[PDB]
């Protein structure tokens, strides 16, 4: 049985980077070279392995994470990076064995009148740990006075909206991102080529 | 880097008229544009945030327009206290970058300068140097010629000037010209004159002192 | 909200200063904050930013030399400036800048020069309307502040911008227009202060 990579890549809707989705792939066979030869991917840069070599390797579990970010923030979905997305939204470990795939989605995720449904975390007191997912929508406390659920001075809503329009610059255009994570657990390897 | 280009360098208007400052961005910066007002000698003050959203306490005459790469900043009726240097700044993409600045000036009726000459002090002449100072007080427009004359010899290369910033109330300028000479040369001549040429003056005005008299 | 910068002054090229920014009104460790400098006569330049969660970013003109930092205990932002160059001569501002409610300090002037501090020499500019004043000559590190009659006279005062002489020393004049009928009946004293040399000079003009 082939792996459900169509359900993650060709999905009609994607998540916001702050609430990124995770697909746990199990008990299947995958052609990673069929992925790579889509000629539609603007970024498909694998760290610590190669797409061809992946077809020979076996893994216990494979994770497909997915979200939407700005064009100019795709450089942050990499090991060893800092910035609002890497620090407060999606953090990759510095010891990353996996692939990072991204493509432009301006035709799918931008709308006249602005598509304001995709969000990102702007305020957080501490960087995320690798593969952490902070869905908190509590008001961010910037001063000493407690906020009591009311946005105001020194009290901020922690999420901001991407404004995806059709004619934004490519750096401000939406990009869909899929991060494949490969996992040896001390358990039976069930995803192979 | 994203490079911000502003309405060239000086921009003038009469009290009550409109002033439009344009800001051009190298690439798309969405609505992430800040507009600052910096009055002379003071810290920059944020007037518009997010291209159009007027900060708290900011008068109604200020307004902001634009999205993408072209933006404008408008004062609907200029006031004499709006003399300042205005900056646009993009804040959402790193290397945070400002415009070069646009100085805004009041246009005003012509005002002839009051001229004063100051002979050197005896406290300075001990040191061996002599400074003759000329003052041009409360004049518009800024363009004014000061010609130093020592025994009707037009003097070049031994003088520096300085103009104040336009006053927040009467919208005038004032100018200081300093003629620096050695005590040796200062005692070689009698008549030290400051000749001033300005639009408000029909003829040039000269103010003179004779050394040691 | 208050932001107060300190730590600026004269320093020889290649030296180090640490600027400070003390905050009242928000928690420096929870907020985005930046350093923005302005060279004398020029425009604004972004130098450094620290993010709400600690990540730091710098302008290209200041990498490897400037470091931004914070102390949660004292609610203070710091800018350690090493290997200083004359091009780093500027007034430096701290700010809750990129995101979060806006706030700017009043700045701290840093001058990077091999020249030496020199105190001003103050000479009188002796007088319907009359004019008098003071010539403040041969001072370097700058600024010089001039007041008249200890703050009593403010009307008619023009303290001109300083010029840079060939010596490398600054010179300015402060003038004041007074009714001429009062020249015998009023004492006019200019109070000149140059904190970089710790010089205060009061000078009567007759």
């Amino acid at each position: 049985n082939l792996c459900p990579f169509g359900e993650v890549f060709n999905a009609t809707r994607f998540a916001s980077v702050y609430a990124w989705n995770r697909k746990r792939i199990s008990n299947c066979v995958a052609d990673y070279s069929v992925l790579y030869n889509s000629a539609s991917f603007s970024t498909f840069k694998c760290y610590g392995v190669s797409p061809t070599k992946l077809n020979d390797l076996c893994f216990t579990n494979v994770y497909a994470d997915s979200f939407v970010i700005r064009g100019d923030e795709v450089r942050q979905i990499a090991p060893g990076q800092t910035g609002k997305i890497a620090d407060y939204n999606y953090k990759l470990p510095d010891d990353f064995t996996g692939c990072v795939i991204a493509w432009n989605s301006n035709n799918l995720d931008s709308k006249v009148g602005g598509n304001y449904n995709y969000l990102y975390r702007l305020f957080r007191k501490s960087n995320l740990k690798p593969f952490e997912r902070d869905i908190s929508t509590e008001i961010y406390q910037a001063g000493s006075t407690p906020c009591n659920g009311v946005e105001g001075f020194n009290c901020y809503f922690p999420l901001q909206s991407y404004g995806f329009q059709p004619t934004n610059g490519v750096g401000y255009q939406p990009y869909r991102v899929v991060v494949l994570s490969f996992e040896l657990l001390h358990a039976p390897a069930t995803v192979c080529g | 880097d994203i490079q911000m280009t502003q309405s060239p360098s000086p921009l003038s208007a009469s009290v009550g008229d409109r002033v439009t400052i344009t800001c051009q961005a190298s690439q798309d910066i969405r609505n992430f544009l800040n507009w600052y007002q910096q009055k002379p000698g003071k810290a920059p003050k944020l007037l518009i945030h997010d291209a159009s959203k007027l900060e708290a306490g900011v008068p109604s005459r200020f307004s902001g327009s634009g999205s993408g790469t072209d933006f404008t900043f408008t004062i609907s009726s200029l006031q004499p206290e709006d003399i300042a240097t205005y900056y646009c700044q993009q804040y959402d993409n790193l290397p945070l970058t400002f415009g070069g600045g646009t100085k805004v000036e009041i246009k005003r009726t012509v005002a002839a300068p009051s001229v004063f000459i100051f002979p050197p002090s005896d406290e300075q002449l001990k040191s061996g140097t002599a400074s003759v100072v000329c003052l041009l007080n409360n004049f518009y427009p800024r363009e004014a010629k000061v010609q130093w004359k020592v025994d009707n010899a037009l003097q070049s290369g031994n003088s520096q000037e300085s103009v104040t910033e336009q006053d927040s109330k009467d919208s005038t300028y004032s100018l200081s010209s300093t003629l620096t000479l050695s005590k040796a040369d200062y005692e070689k001549h009698k008549v030290y004159a400051c000749e001033v040429t300005h639009q408000g003056l029909s003829s040039p005005v000269t103010k003179s002192f004779n050394r040691g008299e | 909200v208050q932001l107060v910068e300190s730590g600026g002054g004269l320093i020889q090229p290649g030296g180090s200063l640490r600027l400070s920014c003390v905050v009242s009104g928000f928690t420096v460790s929870s907020n985005y904050m930046s350093w923005i400098r302005q060279a004398p006569g020029k425009g604004l330049e972004w130098v450094s930013v620290i993010y709400s969660g600690g990540s730091t970013f710098y302008a290209d003109s200041v990498k490897g030399r400037f470091t931004i930092s914070r102390d949660s205990s004292q609610n203070t932002l710091y800018l350690q400036m090493n290997s200083l160059r004359a091009e780093d001569t500027a007034v430096y501002y701290c700010a809750r800048h990129p995101y979060g409610d806006h706030a700017w300090g009043q700045g701290t002037l840093v001058t990077v020069s091999s020249a030496s501090t020199k105190g001003p020499s103050v000479f009188p500019l002796a007088p319907g309307t009359a004019a008098l004043g003071c010539l403040v000559k041969d001072y370097f590190p700058e600024p010089v502040t001039v007041s008249w009659n200890s703050g009593a006279l403010t009307s008619g005062v023009h303290t001109f911008p300083a010029v840079l002489q060939s010596s490398g020393l600054y010179s300015l004049s402060s003038v004041v227009t007074v009714p001429s009928s009062s020249l015998g009946t009023q004492t006019y004293i200019c109070n000149v202060n140059h904190k970089p040399s710790n010089t205060k000079v009061d000078k009567k003009v007759e």
